[PDB]
């Protein structure tokens, strides 16, 4: 049995404003899942969902709601494991360290032989702290689905700052119908608004 | 980050009375955690005396209940001690201190510098 | 005479850079509560207010560094530093936050 | 005790011809360290090397010097573990699937304000299979150290293949003494000669 927290994206706290996380928790009695925040505050309304899945392991996951002005002040957020001797706990929290904004960079790579109607925009975020960072790509002023894009996991530069690519295919019917995709970064040093953008086009 | 200051320490006589003061800076004592009193007998050990939290709920120790009292000032963010019939008993160092919450029970994570109050 | 009592051993001892010194709580009542037991550890060097090294026993507060371990259960409890160094001769509390009144240790002091 | 078993990079596999595999193998017994294979062949000069680091963990790495050619007809290699009750192997062998030749892409960012002596190089290598891709940069005709540039781990594409992007920062005094880099990929999908570049300029 092991358990992970994880931390609310930056698109889930300066953009949807509603941020949550979610204890991950990955057998005879049912585990009792609970919360805690270092304020004393009370927990909101925690939702808990069972999963059985899939080799012969249990997935009980619970996802708690917090507040977009508390992470920022550093409030700690506790998740606790019991089963019917110890008990196990993880804790998230604003990361620590200097901030700096996001630069933005988009580009669409060539035509290539045999693949004329799709085309691969690229964009690349970098020098930015903390690593924690957001990335959606915008076509028609509409946001485009997650599962569009494929965003790499932050690495460190050379300097102290992070970066992170994003790679989009997108179509023909897509670009005739507007040559123009924005890629935007969301992060917490960006301002105002959290938000550094870059817009590109096929030629 | 938070910075506690505290202030009103000195020598005092026995049956008076002393108020002291605890100045927090970096957060607002109004927006969580709880804010204690925690006192030393120098070459001795520490024990906690009062605390209360951003709701403003006070807690004491039954060994100076009805004698001591906490209060809280939201608008220039601090939170004071007021003692009554002073003791030798009394006499120790007096830190404030931060409480964390963890699961109902707190610990003390930010230490004021202390002040000393000293009766004769 | 109702609080949990809380008894620190050895009450002072004497050591050198880079040994290792093992602190015992002993508790009056059980601190233990759903899993968890609710013992603190602070750090006092002389002249200065404590500072917070554990809580629950064994989790280290952040920037803490990681030779300070706790252990323990019950009314049991044990923190353990690896290896000394010069920055640790100091005061070493144990602190119950089962129940009210908070209650503390005597202090073991460690002398380099 | 766990150990892992590395394969040899296209690099050392197609440029350099001399690839090598590692066995890992991250305390009162020496452990000792024996390769096979599983053709039979006799395993060459294999060098141990002992690390006494870091925090009360013991490092013990053997690396086996393998042949090109065995590689490519899929000999395996076998690494085992003893201790002075059972033994621990970690088995390395050429990955199977389809063969893909990798795409590259070369872009320049654009100047960034007060960082005007920098410049950043992307390569983009997609839609290649396996997930095995060594990337390096060429600047005078000369290979740049690896430490100088940073390419993410491959990730699946909408289709079978995979990306990788490739990141490199360069000063004004290279691009002023020559305005022309290479980012090279090597594959062994790609023919002939498993290395499919493409060039880029700083304007
Ligand atoms: C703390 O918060 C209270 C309530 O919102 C407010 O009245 C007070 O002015 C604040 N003090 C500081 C120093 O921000």
């Amino acid at each position: 049995v092991s358990a992970y927290l994880s931390r609310p994206s930056p698109f889930d706290l300066f953009i949807r404003k509603s941020p949550t996380i979610t204890c991950l928790v990955v057998s005879k009695g049912t585990v009792n899942l609970t919360w805690s925040r270092a304020s004393g505050k009370p927990v909101n309304h925690s939702t808990r969902k069972e999963e059985k899945q899939r080799n012969g392991t249990l997935t009980v996951t619970s996802t708690l709601p917090v507040g977009t002005r508390d992470w920022i002040e550093g409030e700690t957020y506790q998740c606790r494991v019991t089963h019917p001797p110890r008990a196990l706990m993880r804790s998230t929290t604003k990361t620590s360290g200097p901030r700096a904004a996001p630069e933005v960079y988009a580009f669409a790579t060539p035509e290539w032989p045999g693949s004329r109607d799709k085309r691969t925009l690229a964009c690349l975020i970098q020098n930015f702290m903390p690593e924690d960072i957001s990335v959606q790509w915008l076509h028609n002023e509409v946001q485009l689905p997650d599962a569009r894009h494929s965003t790499t996991q932050p690495r460190k530069t050379k300097g102290s700052g992070f970066f992170v690519f994003s790679r989009l295919e997108v179509t023909r019917a897509e670009w005739e119908q507007k040559d123009e995709f924005i890629c935007r970064a969301v992060h917490e040093a960006a301002s105002p608004s959290q938000t550094v953008q870059r817009a590109v086009s096929v030629n | 980050e938070v910075q506690l200051v505290e202030s009103g320490g000195g020598l005092v006589q026995p049956d008076g009375s002393l108020r002291l003061s605890c100045a927090v800076s970096g957060y607002n004592i109004t927006s969580g955690y709880s804010w204690n009193w925690i006192r030393q007998t120098p070459g001795k050990g520490l024990e906690w005396v009062a605390s209360v939290t951003y709701d403003g709920s006070t807690n004491y120790n039954p060994s100076v209940k009805g004698r001591i009292t906490i209060s809280r000032d939201g608008s220039k963010n601090t939170f004071y001690l007021q003692m009554n019939s002073l003791r030798a008993e009394d006499t120790a160092v007096y830190y404030c201190a931060k409480g964390n919450n963890y699961f109902g029970h707190w610990h003390f994570a930010v230490w004021g510098q202390g002040t000393l109050v000293t009766v004769s | 005479g109702s609080d949990i009592q809380l008894t620190q051993s050895p009450s002072s001892l004497s050591a050198s850079v880079g040994d290792r010194v093992t602190i015992t709580c002993r508790a009056s009542k059980s601190v233990d509560s759903d899993g968890d037991s609710y013992m603190n550890w602070y750090q006092q060097k002389p002249g200065r207010a404590p500072k917070l090294l554990i809580y629950a026993a064994s989790y280290l507060e952040s920037g803490v560094p990681s030779r300070f371990s706790g252990s323990g259960s019950g009314t049991d409890f044990t923190l353990t530093i690896s290896s000394l160094q010069p920055e640790d001769f100091a005061t070493y509390y144990c602190q119950q936050s089962h129940e009210d009144p908070y209650t503390f240790g005597q202090g073991t002091k460690v002398e380099i």
